[PDB]
């Protein structure tokens, strides 16, 4: 229990930002027939805590207890797949993107069991059970078609909550029937407010300069800000205005990878950069995150006309990375094309 | 499954080289009084890509249908898109002649051949085509991209016309 | 217990629909002999195809039997075409006895409302053709589709084709005001104009958006901001900021603008749509419009494939910046 | 089981006072009546009559005359007094998994004849719908009982058949008919039915059917009852196909005026005629090779149009893809014209 | 009936678009006349070898090389020399205590080598010494309890002990779980009652036929006792129950889990559970002692197979065995069986290699393991084939066949061994002349970048034979990956495509071979000019070296370019960290590791650095001070560094 979940708000009245949206979601809940929700926004914005607040407003306090169960579903290709699940008496939470192209093997089946439970469990509180869908943006085309037919079939049976970061990959049929809840990232002052409130509730005091530095370093990620504040608490018992905020280890590793890319353009350096990217990939860092970090740390050393070409190359190879399966090929292909272009730029 | 492979010894078989299929074809021919020519042998070997059962079945079918083994008889009884037509189309694409290459492609399309066997025969002819290594690599890459597009579901003459053109612009552009 | 307004506020019967004259005439001539042929309704979405034929089925069949003898199916099933084939097969296999108390014997056929008919492959349409000719007399089909030209030859040659021309903005605003006054929600008429501008002629999306705004605001005034957040439309000042950053020619402010749009939660597909709508209706040169619109098409394709919104948007904005700075 | 009373009832089924089954009006009865694929039916007679009938693999586009052809061969080879006892016609319509292979086919193939001694035959329709392991069982059944029974696999696409099943059988492709030979039949049916068609409507019928007799009869019959006369506009409006005038005007807009006016006009025409971008791309591609373009212009247009057609398949915004289609012509042909 | 069909369109008068005519511009009116005249193929006859690799000349005498191998029995001296050679190859291996046991085992044949060299004594198990120590000790307490029961019975006429009545052994396939329990049972005189998936085991069946084995004595206590009666229904020896492959549950095995739980509650004799599914230990409820067989060390199993071949008068190198075990992912049984097949066929090839660290060595087992000897002539080496340029059609077909045989496994051969086969120096990790050297380096880098762009093209824009991430997500993932195989007898009934795999593999193989040929030819052309730069005095050969790992240099060829042990450790510590009770309820997975894990490692590293400076002891009370129930070895793992 770190500071990120010990002080997570439990009801819609305890939220500190997006208060108008919180009141709108409360009015949504009080109508009694709230629709499928499509909650989206950047990572660390506060989508999950708002969904939890909605769930605590819908049902009683009993949603606050959770339990983990494992479900083994037989694929139509006759190869059983077992997935984990967080659940309660009133709601289910699932992430079928873990099932690969067999995500529909979750989608057409799992919620069906919940629908079965909706004719098995009777509570006389509400006529539905909320199914939370995490990382619905990572589903495939046929998985989303299965989800569409599923919410058509069990509309009056269960309600759907779809949490994502980007609604670009989701189909327009899946958006045409869900109420869209856009949760933007909190501002700097809002992160400072949350950090000061969380430090006061713990009994410590942090200066406004340190809170502003943490909020600026978090890149409008509230969870990253809370984790960095906890790390600063670990480093020093009192909070000083000049206390060094510690940096992320894989981020600084990516920074030295970019420095090694820039420094020398040789096949040997290309092989060490490939080894570094393999080391990052073995740490379960997503390759899209690696590409974004590499582009962010390579555009500092670039020149104005080179920046557009480098950004377009990074986008091209990241789309190739999405299409392919072995991401090291696309990562190092972007890397090697960048060293070739950078060398050609530096010779002239 | 993996424990079954663990409890055994896995031995690997590969496709038969056309030399071996030719030797067995001569063995069957010399024990069956089958009149033949060299072009019919090349056609039978082409229609059976590394398969000995397909080679024997095509030889028997051509002997039963016409009684002589030449190329026109083999391709009358097997009905692939003709490798002479596909070779001429690929040669036109090497010379960046979109008009004649599309003339051959549209003639093949109006003969009722599917996209799948047309692109398969295009790849099979292009595998042994006599051109430079870089041009062969670009041709194979574009043929593979188009074949993947056909396999995904979009299989029209527009896709094949766009390939011939991506093949023409490989040579017409540096 | 309750039902959303988009199906519960449909026309009950034929000729209650609006802005269709020939369609209603031939439909009424079909209802007069109680002989409804195979139907093919094509037009823009939300034009009122489904409401019209559901009204026709309510005219033809009794309301206790109208739900029993119609079956709404979707053609974008990912499990193949044999699933909907066996579904219509065992829907028409059952012959449950029904009658009307008004003094008219019911016609024996059933109705299959098969929507998104233009999303079917040619083989799937051929399987549907063989299913329709199998069930030639026991059930007469209808196909709701967006475009008539996607439906292959044997199906389109035998179903009567009806075009649903899109409703104008004024009739849509009148209908939306009717819904607002009848449902007791207080919303100003310029907000309703904003609703019909945002939905872009999709009356069904407009009704759904109005219901969502009513049940999300809480009986207070529906401002344009609530509608904008519900529909996912990016406000025009963000688009103007993107274009100003591209016209500046500096990459850092372009990155700042793209990051500001990304961390606000705004979708990249909506931004691509609004940039395209801005670009195709400006005083740009033809070559600039061509390059920008081609790049927008490839960026839309890459975003559908799951590529990162930040990288795709910064590549598109770099292309737009180069196009806007190569002439100045 | 079953699924056989419907066809038996359907064969002598017509209202006979009002209905006009034009497709069922002109059907061949034997191999001397189907005037098409003369090489194929001749070599089938040559195979049957000398007692060397092999395993057959009949494929091709549907409606080319495969099932009725093999019905004619089965009826001319076996009399009606012994037809049902030694000819077994199944298909993939009756599928409960793969049990049909180890059930009816394996039982039928492994036993001798009952009444009249001879060789038996299995007809298997839409054999491409079988699974891979069902074909792997069928090839073993064919291999070990090739002397007793022969097999005839009627499929639509040859690419869905495993290589060993294709290796056991000789293949017959039923291609589309040279559009020219179809015309005599169309003049025959218009002379019989007393209808008014111009030569342009004839051209429309032979370019829409792509060498299919049944679809030609369907379209001609439907346009006849719809209008009473058939010209290209009348058939194309009843069919709901992109008219040649509409595609020519679309091409003229994309070649002549600017981006915005052409885009607005094409959007108006698409909403007006119910036209999709896929069929626009198909007809524009057909128009590209009949219009005198330079080779580089043609290559550029074909590459761009193929890219747009691929992009439409994954489910992108049709409006932006239409703008890219306009852009493909605006890149090359407009500045070629203005030079 | 036969109603008419009409196309009703709301065609209002006007709009300038409903009634349209062809345009009057001359560009779209002069339609080009279509011609169907194609060239005539009757006159053009097809020459031999035009579309294939057919040659008029044929090789005679080069093929059909019969071995006729008569392996002489090795003398004692050369046996001692080869034993010392394996001693040099494996300094940590104790060579002397294993050879006489295998000599006794070997001292016309009719059984497999897996049961010919079956370990009869538990110390002959290779690796997993903690697991076999725990199992041997546990069976010692159970035999002690059986002897105590016998002593109590003859005299008549347990939290502190914590002797749980069952263990669950889990591990990979073929590491030796069943061999370990059989060896321990033979050592301690147990009598194994094996219940496997090859026999009908329904719940009432196994209950009513095997409870009395646990609850009662054995009627025959002396004589022929240490046997293995496999249950089915179509010194004193203590009974033992073994449940082989418990994760395999069928519909006919009705209530098998309830039956084995009833066995668990009411037994008086030891019970072993053997499985290879890691999820079962989390799925099964009950108290059992967990025993995990980790994957054994590659050098130890390599020396064990070297012992096996040395006993059979065969001399081999450890590198070929390391390649074989890397390809077989350290499966001991699969390696032993393939070694038996390959040795009893007459070995690979007769080659001489002088090693002191003598009969001719027998390298080449991994080459014929993948069937590459079926493509190549027996005078052709694989890397010698890859290094030289390729011009003639027949060895082009050989290259294509090599790559497509390696492509059915979805394995990238030329990428995994790119350094060792490119014409560039490879080393294991421990002015106008400058313009010319930089130009050569840029040429090499451009060729490499073009090749690997082409390979990204192949990986993304071409069809793959096996559908990747079919049941899980892509590689290096922590959330799942435990996709067990099917357990049901009904068929798949799928609509997969077979043409788009057979053609796809050939297409990918051809494109990969062509791209590698282009890159290698360009690099060789660039290195042709290295003599001019060496004459100029500047040497960029160092800038041209390839720095590969030591473990990648131990193989003839690698199956992958990564470190699998590293990745398995990282995913394992991720599951270990996020299996903690407070962190089980974190919703997401991507941002969960991305944000939670590095600050956890940062807090661990700060705690370790604070404890390295001799501060107060209360500083070690941060993690459990806020109730982070996380195991300590994972905390020490996070506190080390970030690689
Ligand atoms: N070449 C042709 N000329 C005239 N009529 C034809 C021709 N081909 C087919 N037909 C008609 O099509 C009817 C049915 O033929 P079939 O053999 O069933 O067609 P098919 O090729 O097997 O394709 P199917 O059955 O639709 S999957 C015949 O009775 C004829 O009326
Ligand atoms: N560590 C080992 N030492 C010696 N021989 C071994 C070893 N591991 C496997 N073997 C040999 O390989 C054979 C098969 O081993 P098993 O114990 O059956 O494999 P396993 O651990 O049970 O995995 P399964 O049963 O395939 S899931 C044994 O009988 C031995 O001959
Ligand atoms: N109103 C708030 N007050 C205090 N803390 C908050 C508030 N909203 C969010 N947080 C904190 O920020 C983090 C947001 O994480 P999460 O809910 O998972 O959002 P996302 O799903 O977008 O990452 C939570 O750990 C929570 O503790
Ligand atoms: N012409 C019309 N007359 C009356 N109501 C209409 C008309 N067109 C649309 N609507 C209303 O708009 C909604 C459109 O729903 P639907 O019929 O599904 O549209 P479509 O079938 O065009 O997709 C319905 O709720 C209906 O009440
Ligand atoms: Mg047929
Ligand atoms: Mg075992």
């Amino acid at each position: 229990s770190l500071w990120v979940d010990k002080y997570r708000p439990c009801s819609l009245g305890r939220l500190d930002y997006h208060k108008e949206q919180a009141a709108q979601l409360r009015n949504l809940v009080q109508c009694g027939d709230f629709p499928h929700l499509l909650v989206y926004g950047p990572s660390g914005a506060g989508k999950k805590t708002r969904i939890m607040c909605i769930l605590r407003e819908l049902y009683g306090v009993g949603v606050e207890k959770l339990r983990i169960e494992h479900q083994t579903i037989t694929t139509p290709s006759k190869k059983k797949i077992e997935i984990s699940t967080i659940a309660s008496n009133y709601h289910l939470e699932v992430n079928p993107s873990d099932a690969g192209n067999s995500d529909r093997v979750v989608i057409q089946e799992m919620l069906k069991t919940v629908a079965q439970s909706q004719q098995l469990e009777t509570n006389s509180q509400r006529d539905f059970k909320v199914v939370l869908l995490t990382e619905v943006d990572k589903l495939t085309k046929d998985a989303q078609h299965a989800l569409r037919r599923t919410m058509e079939k069990y509309m009056s049976t269960c309600r759907l909550i779809l949490c994502c970061n980007s609604t670009s990959k989701v189909i327009p049929p899946i958006r045409s029937r869900c109420l869209a809840v856009r949760v933007p990232a909190p501002s700097i002052e809002d992160i400072c407010h949350v950090l000061s409130t969380v430090c006061k509730k713990e009994g410590l005091n942090l200066p406004s300069q340190l809170a502003h530095r943490l909020a600026e370093k978090s890149c409008r990620n509230l969870r990253k800000a809370l984790l960095m504040c906890e790390a600063c608490r670990v480093q020093q018992y009192p909070f000083t205005a000049d206390q060094e905020i510690p940096e992320t280890d894989w981020e600084v590793y990516l920074r030295e990878t970019a420095n090694a890319i820039v420094s020398q353009q040789t096949p040997q350096r290309l092989l060490e950069v490939r080894g570094r990217l393999y080391e990052l990939l073995t740490h379960c860092i997503p390759p899209e995150i690696i590409m974004k970090g590499l582009l962010s740390e390579l555009l500092h050393n670039c020149d104005g006309q080179l920046k557009g070409e480098v950004a377009q190359m990074a986008a091209y190879y990241e789309h190739r990375l999405q299409l392919g399966s072995k991401a090291i090929y696309h990562l190092e292909a972007f890397v090697a094309k960048f060293m070739a272009l950078y060398k050609k730029f530096m010779e002239d | 499954i993996e424990p079954i492979q663990s409890r055994c010894a896995v031995l690997r078989y590969t496709k038969l080289t056309d030399a071996q299929i030719l030797t067995r074809l001569m063995n069957v021919i010399e024990k069956e009084r089958v009149p033949y020519t060299d072009d019919g042998l090349e056609a039978i070997i082409f229609t059976a890509q590394g398969d000995m059962r397909q080679a024997l079945n095509n030889l028997q079918s051509t002997f039963s249908g016409f009684g002589f083994i030449n190329s026109e008889n083999v391709f009358k009884v097997c009905d692939e898109p003709h490798p002479l037509l596909v070779k001429e189309m690929i040669q036109h694409c090497v010379n960046a002649n979109i008009d004649e290459a599309y003339k051959i492609l549209a003639h093949l399309w109006h003969l009722g051949y599917s996209p799948e066997d047309i692109i398969g025969n295009i790849f099979r002819v292009c595998k042994t085509f006599q051109m430079a290594e870089y041009l062969k690599l670009e041709f194979i890459k574009e043929i593979g991209y188009t074949h993947m597009k056909i396999a995904e579901g979009v299989n029209s003459l527009l896709q094949m016309a766009g390939l011939l053109a991506r093949l023409c612009q490989k040579t017409m552009a540096p | 217990k309750p039902v959303p307004w988009v199906e519960k506020y449909r026309p009950k019967c034929v000729d209650e629909v609006a802005f269709q004259e020939e369609v209603v005439a031939v439909l009424k001539k079909s209802l007069e002999g109680a002989d409804l042929p195979n139907l093919l309704f094509y037009g823009p979405p939300g034009t009122g195809k489904t409401s019209t034929i559901l009204a026709a089925a309510r005219e033809l069949f009794g309301p206790e039997l109208f739900r029993l003898r119609v079956l709404e199916l979707n053609a974008s099933d990912e499990r193949g075409i044999q699933v909907v084939r066996e579904k219509v097969k065992n829907f028409a296999q059952l012959t449950v006895s029904g009658s009307r108390s008004d003094g008219k014997p019911c016609p024996p056929f059933k109705i299959v409302i098969l929507d998104e008919a233009d999303s079917m492959t040619s083989a799937a349409q051929a399987a549907l053709r063989r299913t329709m000719e199998k069930e030639s007399k026991t059930t007469r089909f209808c196909l709701i589709c967006n475009y008539v030209s996607r439906i292959i030859e044997p199906l389109t040659s035998r179903c009567s084709k009806f075009r649903f021309k899109p409703l104008s903005d004024k009739i849509q605003q009148q209908r939306l005001l009717d819904i607002a006054k009848k449902e007791n929600v207080k919303i100003s008429d310029e907000g309703i104009a904003y609703l019909v501008k945002v939905s872009e002629g999709d009356l069904r999306k407009a009704i759904t958006f109005l219901q969502s705004a009513t049940r999300l605001t809480g009986g207070k005034e529906i401002t344009e901001k609530v509608i904008t957040d519900i529909a996912g439309v990016i406000p025009a000042e963000k688009i103007d900021g993107v274009f100003a950053a591209c016209q500046s020619g500096s990459f850092d402010k372009l990155e700042a603008v793209v990051k500001d749009l990304i961390d606000e939660g705004h979708a990249a597909t909506q931004l691509v749509n609004q940039l395209h709508d801005v670009v195709v209706e400006n005083n740009l040169s033809d070559k600039q419009k061509s390059i920008i619109t081609e790049k927008l098409a490839e960026v839309d394709k890459c975003l559908a494939d799951g590529a990162d919104e930040h990288l795709q948007l910064i590549s598109l904005c770099a292309t737009v910046m180069q196009q806007l700075s190569q002439n100045c | 089981m079953e699924t056989s009373a419907l066809k038996q009832q359907e064969q002598p089924a017509a209202t006979k006072i009002r209905n006009l089954p034009w497709v069922e009006k002109y059907r061949p009865q034997t191999l001397n009546d189907l005037i098409s694929h003369q090489d194929i039916l001749s070599t089938i007679q040559k195979f049957i009559n000398e007692d060397r009938l092999p395993h057959l693999l009949l494929y091709g586009p549907p409606g080319t005359g495969k099932t009725s052809t093999i019905l004619a061969c089965a009826k001319q080879l076996y009399k009606d007094k012994e037809f049902g006892s030694m000819v077994l016609e199944l298909n993939a319509s009756d599928d409960r998994g793969i049990d049909i292979i180890r059930g009816p086919i394996l039982s039928f193939a492994s036993t001798r004849t009952i009444f009249k001694k001879g060789f038996k035959l299995v007809i298997l329709d839409e054999a491409d719908a079988m699974t891979q392991d069902a074909q792997n069982a069928l090839r073993r059944v064919i291999e070990k009982f090739t002397e007793n029974t022969r097999f005839c696999l009627i499929c639509n696409y040859l690419s869905k058949i495993i290589p060993a099943l294709q290796s056991r059988c000789t293949r017959f492709r039923f291609g589309p008919l040279t559009p020219e030979l179809m015309v005599p039949r169309l003049e025959h049916v218009v002379e019989e039915e007393k209808v008014d068609i111009s030569e342009d409507g004839m051209k429309a019928l032979v370019t829409l059917s792509s060498g299919d007799m049944r679809r030609a009869l369907n379209i001609l019959q439907s346009t006849n009852m719809a209008f009473g006369k058939v010209t290209e506009e009348t058939v194309y409006t009843c069919t709901g196909h992109p008219l040649k005038s509409d595609i020519a005007n679309i091409l003229d807009w994309m070649l002549n005026q600017d981006f915005t006016t052409a885009y607005r006009n094409i959007t108006e025409l698409k909403t007006l005629k119910g036209l999709a971008l896929h069929d626009i791309l198909t007809e524009i591609h057909l128009f590209v090779h009949r219009v005198d373009f330079p080779s580089s212009v043609r290559i550029h247009l074909l590459t761009k149009m193929a890219d747009i057609e691929y992009r439409l398949s994954v489910g992108t915004n049709e409006k932006i893809q239409l703008s890219s289609l306009i852009a493909a012509f605006q890149v090359t042909r407009d500045l070629i014209v203005a030079e | 009936s036969f109603q008419r069909v009409v196309h009703v369109q709301q065609k209002d008068d006007g709009c300038c678009l409903w009634h349209l005519k062809p345009p009057s511009c001359p560009l779209l009116t002069k339609f080009k006349e279509l011609n169907t005249k194609v060239i005539d193929l009757s006159k053009c006859g097809i020459a031999l070898g035009e579309f294939s690799t057919l040659n008029s000349k044929l090789k005679s005498g080069n093929s059909a090389a019969v071995f006729m191998r008569t392996r002489k029995e090795f003398t004692e001296e050369v046996r001692n020399l080869l034993l010392e050679e394996i001693r040099w190859s494996n300094p940590e291996f104790s060579l002397k205590k294993y050879f006489p046991l295998l000599l006794k085992k070997q001292i016309t044949e009719d059984m497999l080598w897996t049961e010919k060299y079956q370990p009869q004594t538990a110390s002959e198990l290779i690796g997993n010494e903690l697991a076999i120590k725990k199992l041997h000790s546990w069976l010692k307490d159970w035999k002690r309890r059986a002897e105590l029961e016998e002593r109590q019975n003859l005299k008549g006429k347990e939290e502190e002990s914590r002797l749980c009545n069952t263990v669950l052994i889990t591990g990979p396939t073929g590491v030796g779980k069943t061999a370990a329990v059989y060896a321990c049972a033979q050592e301690l005189g147990f009598k194994i009652f094996e219940v496997n998936a090859s026999s009908q085991r329904s719940g009432r069946q196994i209950l009513s036929q095997l409870k009395e084995a646990t609850q009662s004595h054995q009627v025959d206590k002396q004589g022929v006792n240490s046997q293995k009666p496999c249950f089915f229904n179509s010194k004193n020896a203590t009974s033992l129950i073994l449940f082989e492959e418990v994760d395999v549950i069928f519909d006919e095995d009705a209530g098998f889990l309830n039956a084995i739980k009833t066995f668990m509650a009411t037994t008086k004799r030891p019970v072993i559970l053997t499985t290879s599914d890691p999820t079962f230990s989390l799925m099964f409820d009950g108290c059992f002692e967990e025993i995990k067989f980790s994957t054994p060390s590659l050098l130890n199993v390599a020396s064990y197979l070297q012992m096996i071949c040395l006993t059979e008068n065969f001399r081999t190198d450890v590198k070929d065995f390391v390649t074989l075990l890397t390809a077989n992912t350290c499966d001991i049984r699969k390696s032993i069986l393939y070694l038996q097949f390959w040795i009893r066929s007459g070995g690979g090839v007769l080659e001489e290699r002088p090693l002191t660290l003598l009969p001719k060595c027998d390298s080449g087992c991994a080459e014929t393991l993948f069937g590459l000897k079926n493509i190549f002539s027996p005078s052709e080496d694989l890397f010698s084939f890859l290094k030289h340029k390729i011009t003639m059609k027949e060895e082009w077909h050989k290259f294509i066949q090599l790559l497509t045989e390696f492509q059915m496994r979805n394995v990238d051969f030329l990428y995994s061994n790119l350094e060792f086969i490119l014409p560039l120096p490879v080393d294991t990790i421990p002015t106008t002349a400058g313009k010319k050297c930089s130009a050569l380096v840029s040429h090499c880098l451009n060729s490499l970048s073009e090749f690997m762009d082409n390979m990204s093209f192949l990986d993304a824009l071409l069809t793959d034979v096996r559908e990747q991430n079919k049941y899980g997500r892509n590689d290096f993932s922590w959330t799942n990956g435990k996709v067990t195989s099917g357990l049901c007898d009904e068929f798949s009934l799928e609509s997969n495509d077979g043409w788009t795999s057979q053609s796809s593999g050939e297409l990918k193989a051809a494109a990969e071979a062509l791209s590698f040929t282009k890159c290698s030819s360009a690099i060789s052309k660039a290195l042709e000019t290295l003599n001019s730069c060496k004459k100029l005095g500047r040497d960029p050969t160092n800038d041209l070296t390839f720095y590969v790992s030591q473990k990648r240099n131990n193989v003839y060829f690698s199956q992958s370019a990564a470190n699998l042990d590293n990745a398995w450790k990282r995913i394992s510590v991720i599951k270990s960290v996020f299996s903690s009770r407070s962190l089980l309820y974190v919703g997401n997975r991507q941002a969960s590791i991305i944000e939670y894990l590095p600050t956890l490692r940062n807090i661990c590293k700060t705690e370790k650095l604070k404890e390295q400076g001799k501060s107060k002891r209360r500083f070690l009370h941060y993690f459990e001070g806020i109730h982070l129930d996380i195991p300590k070895e994972t905390v020490n793992t996070l506190a080390a560094d970030f690689p």
